[PDB]
């Protein structure tokens, strides 16, 4: 844990959506629209409604004051450069 | 760290004159070209 | 005691839903275009106590 | 006394709703390394009912995947809105609007 | 996308001014901002093009550390669904919870106020930001030869409610005002209607000309 | 019509066409490999998820489709991979409980450095 | 003031030359900008349209107010122009009026310049 | 449309040709209007671009308009500005609560679900029920387990839904949220405004005067006055946000900011200028025209490096000064700060709360969602008081029988 | 709507239903604009990709009711990863 970077990665920053974007998501999902038993991967829940459970109570839609996190957080600042150089 | 620097063009008001003329004259050409395209390149 | 919500509901539910409902606002007010009890309470003038007390101070005057 | 205080009765944690109503895949458990030891510090050092729900989910989607249903399509919402979801949303909007009084 | 996503924020730069954490008259004073800076409550400083205006970003006090306060959204939970907390009781100064040590929360999980501030005209030549940068970046790991091991000292860890500052300066040349004015929605709709009528009249003229 | 939709398509087409012309410029000057095409074959094969290998074998043995039955076969494979990834996001993977999810999304563990070399 | 202070301070009758140079350069810059602007055809269309609009509106105002004025004394289309060239609709006495006013305004520049510079 | 026929188009070789073809006439009209649009564009580009040449900046503040009060950088200073409305850190979550409440009304992020819920409770005559689910049943009471309590609370949801619907109806009727279909983002902002300014829809209920126009009496006299005195502060804050955003847009480029705000709690006004930091001058500002505005990083580096490193050329050998500069040198020269170090003094107001968060670990579970705040009247202490008072109240209720 | 680009539009604003009148009129208009912005509907347009990725299912359904294998399956998982990103905490996209 000594030689870890403290600047995470351009990648491991998960998305976080603003209010307009959760509205866009809620619209685009509300109007989104032999086999037998024990062939299922045991993830056979209803696809549609758990998506709304996500959109209204999910982590990537849970900070009310996220403006644009992926962009402004996937760039490096001045301090992050000073820290990269020192390693 | 390998540091690299430009050529820094010592004159400064002779390095900048023609590019500034272009910065001032090109928007007129862009506007005229856009409008010319729509209003002649279609309804010839 | 025995205030509003356990008069209307009361035996409508267990004691669990009592607390459950109690934690969502006083009754229904200005956020809902209503006229809150505390704001309306000023819209009433004093009672007849005012009346004959001020009449008594008038007689003393 | 009924005012803005909140309570544990509103399930404000989606993992609970999901692991109780929608997520029934059971895991192969092993030893952990991070856990909440004494002083409540995260440091380094019911199943049968969900099985029933697993099986009934498999049966239900097996029924509605081979085109045997009142409507018709492997995938579409059937307007039998789980009021559990409609409930949470109402509680949230209500507390957010009722934050008016906390002054 | 790697191209488009960039180019688009050059033309559309006025849409990306912060509109989420700023509500009304959200100014702070230069002394209040300086005080917040000295005691490590500012998460991100965003100095703008002219270098005479800044947007301070300050997390909500309960969203700063990883304390399991029941006001933070339950992002991180145990199996028994209890939020996790990362306190450490400061063996040097116990009996006072505010001097304990705790980890800081990922920046993409903080709720943040975005305050406005005018900088004075001698902000850079006074050296406040340089003093702060130097103070916070001049402490790191160490090797202890007395006990022969690597060591992160206490004065290099964050107490409760403290974060690490990220200074980010914007480029004035990254604005592209001419195109943002040229491709405004009103001008877009005018262009579209004009082109529609143009193609209409061209095809109608050729229809009546072949009809001769 | 609707320039807001035309411009992104315009730039996408531009860069994709340039990529195609560059591929052509590279396949004529430097002719293609005869057998490392199998290297790339298998190394684009290896990352295909398990939920698709069920049709891969169904792609080998004749009974694939006419052209339409696969285009409704791999759909449900895509969808079960989708819901599986959703469950890995929320409730975690198969060998990972909630404590380990909190560990992973808090970025608590470092990448193993001793095991690296 | 900072402007004039600088050109006075940094660079035998030299400051007056620098100041005259500055004022001439500035006036010429503004005039060159305006002439270069109106040298574009569509801008001429723009100004022609605005001229016919203001002419018609002035005509309306004139009729109304002159009529009410001699009433108080009693007390005590668009396309024919918009599709035709500019000079055939405007008389020449108008431009002669403009020119006479200009001439009368600026006809005292030489004497003022000479008196100013020479003590 | 044959407009070149009437009387007075004769004598033009091209117009009489246009008489014979209507398409030529129509494309002539189209071109005529497009040329005017082009001219308008040329002119308004010129008019928004030329003023940037004439803008000059006060050289002492560098266009800031405001200088530093050093007396505060190290009951206080009385020269430097009036503290702003947000310097009060103990008023932060309260103001945020009021503002997020007001913002909850305007919100339409959950517009579609609210709409179809209103359309479900509206008629209740559709009832195109599909196939009901295979219903589970909860583990009965007397089984104390967190999973069991979760299940029982999950099964007690429909009756409580009807109960709250009784107590608080659909928000579309209580007008607590914006109306049913006032706006949707696919019409015209022209239409969307008109619908917004129909009947005081631009405000929430708590400030709307229609709610209060019926009752105003001898008692307080505040029912129609203390709501107008709140509407005013509302509009003032909205205008301040507009102004601050215009300033941010002017500073995103390198332009001078248009709104010159008064100083604040750490700065004084520039004396050289009035505090007005710039202006138009009729003289072309050669540095902007020739693109020489910004100072070439190395030059600023040299300047700052020679300003932070003063020199002492005199030596205390001859000059009888062995003390450094300053006052009270003789008195100038008379615990665990080397390990943990300093104690942060900006956040004592939360100490108490943290202690409580340690005395009751159960408050750390995801089922509880406290509003938030610090004082005894906010957040965790509210829930604690509620819990303790209700347990004592109903335990004493057990004492009656 | 036909005067969106010019400044003349300003005179329209004064025609709909301690300090003077024009002041409070202007402030009412400002509050109207701020309120209209605060409704979180501005980003939704017909031509997004966030709207094209969840509407391909319905259009595919109604249209069918009206090295290739690798390309097809990888296009499927590409669109699925896009939905994973625009949906919740995906890790590299
Ligand atoms: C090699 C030999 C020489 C070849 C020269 C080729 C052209 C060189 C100059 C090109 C760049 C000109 C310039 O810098 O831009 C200055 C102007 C901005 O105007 C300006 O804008 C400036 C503000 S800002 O830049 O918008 O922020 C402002 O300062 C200024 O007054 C105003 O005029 O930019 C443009 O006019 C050109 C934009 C590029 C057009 C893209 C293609 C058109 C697609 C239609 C959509
Ligand atoms: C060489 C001089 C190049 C000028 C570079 C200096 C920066 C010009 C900014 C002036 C701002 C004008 C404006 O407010 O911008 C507005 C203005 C629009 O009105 O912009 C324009 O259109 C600009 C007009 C075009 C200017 C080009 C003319 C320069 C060359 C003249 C002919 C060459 C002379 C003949 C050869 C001589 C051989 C001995
Ligand atoms: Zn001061
Ligand atoms: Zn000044």
């Amino acid at each position: 844990e000594l030689m870890r970077s403290a600047v995470p990665a351009p990648g491991e920053v998960p998305n976080r959506n603003s209010r307009g974007q959760v509205a866009e998501q809620v619209r685009a999902i509300l109007d989104q629209y032999k086999a037998k038993t024990e062939d299922m991967v045991d993830d056979a829940f209803t696809t549609e409604v758990v998506e709304e459970a996500m959109a209204l109570f999910g982590d990537a839609n849970s900070v009310k004051t996220a403006w644009r996190t992926q962009e402004v957080l996937r760039e490096l600042s001045y301090t992050q450069l000073w820290a990269l150089v020192g390693e | 760290v390998v540091v690299d620097t430009g050529v820094t063009e010592d004159d400064r008001l002779r390095a900048s004159l023609l590019v500034q003329m272009l910065r001032y004259t090109v928007p007129f050409m862009v506007i005229s070209g856009l409008f010319w395209m729509i209003h002649t390149w279609i309804l010839d | 005691s025995e205030d509003s919500v356990e008069q209307e509901f009361g035996g409508d539910y267990s004691e669990a839903s009592l607390e459950y409902i109690r934690a969502l606002g006083p009754k229904k007010g200005a956020p809902f275009a209503e006229v809150d009890p505390a704001e309306q309470a000023a819209a009433l003038p004093p009672s007849q106590a005012e009346c004959e007390a001020a009449k008594a101070v008038l007689e003393n005057y | 006394l009924t005012s803005l205080r909140g309570s544990k009765q509103f399930l404000n944690s989606l993992t609970i709703l999901f692991k109780h109503q929608k997520m029934f895949k059971k895991k192969t458990l092993k030893a952990h390394k991070w856990h909440s030891d004494t002083q409540g510090i995260f440091r380094k050092h019911e199943e049968s009912s969900l099985s029933t729900r697993l099986h009934i989910q498999k049966k239900r989607k097996a029924k509605k995947q081979r085109l045997e249903t009142r409507r018709q399509k492997k995938r579409t919402r059937f307007f039998p809105r789980p009021v559990w979801l409609r409930s949470r949303m109402f509680l949230n909007f209500l507390t957010e609007r009722n934050k008016y009084y906390l002054n | 996308a790697i191209f488009w996503n960039k180019l688009l924020d050059r033309v559309q730069y006025k849409e990306n001014l912060p509109q989420a954490g700023l509500v009304g008259d959200m100014r702070i004073s230069y002394a209040k901002f300086l005080e917040l800076l000295k005691d490590q409550r500012v998460k991100r400083l965003v100095v703008y093009g002219d270098m005479r205006t800044a947007v301070v970003e300050v997390p909500h006090p309960w969203s700063a550390s990883v304390l399991g306060h029941p006001a933070t959204h339950p992002f991180y939970e145990d199996s028994a669904h209890n939020r996790v907390s990362m306190l450490r009781p400061n063996p040097a100064a116990p009996e006072d919870v505010t001097q304990w040590f705790c980890a800081e929360m990922p920046e993409w999980d903080m709720e943040k106020y975005r305050f406005y501030v005018d900088l004075p005209g001698d902000f850079w030549e006074s050296g406040v930001l340089q003093r702060h940068l130097a103070a916070q970046r001049a402490e790191g790991a160490v090797w202890d030869p007395a006990s022969g091991q690597y060591i992160l000292p206490y004065r290099a860890q964050k107490k409760v409610f403290q974060v690490s500052t990220e200074v980010q300066l914007l480029d004035p040349q990254e604005s592209w005002d001419f195109l943002g004015w040229l491709l405004a929605p009103g001008r877009l709709e005018f262009y579209e209607k004009a082109a529609c009528v143009a193609i209409a009249l061209r095809v109608l003229g050729i229809v009546i000309a072949i009809s001769t | 019509p609707r320039l807001a939709a035309v411009m992104p398509d315009a730039v996408y087409a531009l860069v994709q066409g340039t990529h195609k012309l560059g591929e052509y410029a590279h396949d004529l000057v430097f002719p293609p490999t005869p057998e490392d095409l199998r290297k790339l074959e298998q190394q684009v094969n290896a990352t295909i998820p398990r939920e698709f290998d069920r049709v891969r074998q169904r792609y080998a043995e004749g009974k694939i489709a006419n052209d339409e039955q696969l285009s409704s076969e791999l759909e449900d494979a895509s969808f079960n991979w989708y819901r599986r990834q959703l469950r890995t996001s929320v409730v975690g993977a198969t060998d990972e409980e909630l404590e380990d999810v909190a560990v992973r999304k808090l970025r608590l563990e470092p990448p193993a450095l001793q095991a690296s070399l | 003031s900072a402007i004039i202070k600088s050109i006075n301070n940094k660079t035998s009758s030299e400051k007056e030359t620098m100041q005259l140079l500055l004022m001439s350069s500035s006036i010429l810059l503004h005039l060159c900008a305006i002439i270069s602007l109106v040298s574009i055809s569509q801008v001429r269309c723009f100004v022609k349209f605005h001229l016919i609009l203001l002419y018609k509106l002035s005509n309306v105002y004139n009729a109304i107010l002159n009529q009410l004025s001699n009433k108080l004394q009693k007390n005590l289309g668009f396309l024919v122009e918009w599709s035709s060239d500019f000079i055939t609709i405007i008389p020449e006495n108008v431009d002669i009026y403009i020119w006479n006013v200009f001439s009368k305004i600026y006809r005292t520049i030489p004497l003022s310049f000479i008196s100013t510079t020479l003590g | 449309m044959g407009q070149f026929y009437s009387r007075e188009f004769d004598g033009d070789p091209y117009v009489d040709l246009m008489r014979s073809l209507p398409e030529r006439e129509l494309v002539w009209w189209a071109q005529k209007v497009i040329w005017l649009a082009e001219g308008f564009t040329f002119v308004d580009h010129f008019a928004r671009t030329y003023p940037r040449l004439l803008q000059h900046k006060c050289q002492r503040c560098k266009g800031a308009g405001v200088m530093t009060c050093p007396a505060c950088l190290g009951g206080g200073c009385r020269v430097c500005g009036t503290a702003c409305a947000w310097d009060a850190e103990s008023e932060w979550m309260e103001r945020w609560g009021e503002w997020e409440s007001r913002l909850a009304y305007y919100d339409k992020a959950t517009g579609p679900l609210m709409d179809e819920w209103y359309e479900d409770v509206l008629n209740a005559g559709n009832l195109e029920e599909d196939t009901p689910p295979v219903e589970d049943d909860p583990p009965g009471p007397e089984v104390t387990g967190r999973w069991a309590e979760h299940d029982r609370a999950l099964h007690k949801d429909k009756k409580r839904m009807a109960a709250l619907m009784r107590r608080w109806g659909h928000p579309y009727d209580a007008d607590a949220n914006l109306g049913y279909q006032i706006v949707d983002p696919t019409a015209s902002m022209g239409e969307n405004v008109w619908n917004m300014a129909q009947v005081y829809n631009s405000l929430p209920p708590e400030l709307n005067p229609l709610r209060t126009q019926h009752l105003a009496d001898r008692g307080g006299g505040n029912t129609q006055a203390a709501v107008e005195a709140a509407r005013s502060a509302f509009d003032a804050q909205v205008v301040m946000e507009a102004a601050l955003l215009q300033n941010l847009e002017a500073a995103a480029q390198d332009l001078p900011k248009p709104h010159r705000l008064p100083p604040t709690a750490g700065t004084v006004a520039c004396n050289e200028c009035g505090g007005a930091a710039w202006g138009y001058s009729f003289f072309p500002n050669t540095a902007v025209m020739f693109g020489l505005e910004r100072p070439f990083w190395g030059d600023t580096l040299a300047r700052l490096s020679k300003y932070w490193n003063p020199t002492q050329v005199a030596d205390p050998a001859r000059t009888g000064q062995l003390l450094p500069y300053g006052e009270g040198g003789l008195r100038r020269l008379l615990a665990l700060e080397a390990v943990v170090g300093k104690a942060p003094a900006t956040t004592g107001r939360y100490r108490r709360d943290l202690e409580l968060l340690l005395a009751h670990p159960e408050l750390r579970d995801g089922a509880l969602r406290v509003p938030g705040g610090w004082g005894p009247e906010g957040g965790l202490q509210t829930y604690l008081r509620g819990q303790q008072e209700e347990q004592a109240r109903m335990q004493r209720r057990r004492d009656l029988a | 709507n036909n005067t969106q680009t010019n400044a003349f539009n300003q005179n329209l604003w004064w025609l709909l239903p301690s300090i003077p009148t024009a002041s409070k009129n202007q402030i009412a208009l400002i509050r109207l604009n701020w309120a209209l912005n605060k409704t979180n509907i501005n980003t939704f347009t017909d031509y997004s990709k966030r709207n094209n990725l969840w509407t391909t299912q319905k259009l595919r359904n109604q249209s069918k009711n009206n090295n290739i294998f690798s390309k097809k399956i990888i296009s499927k998982v590409k669109q699925k990863k896009q939905k994973l990103n625009y949906m919740t905490s995906y890790l590299n996209v």
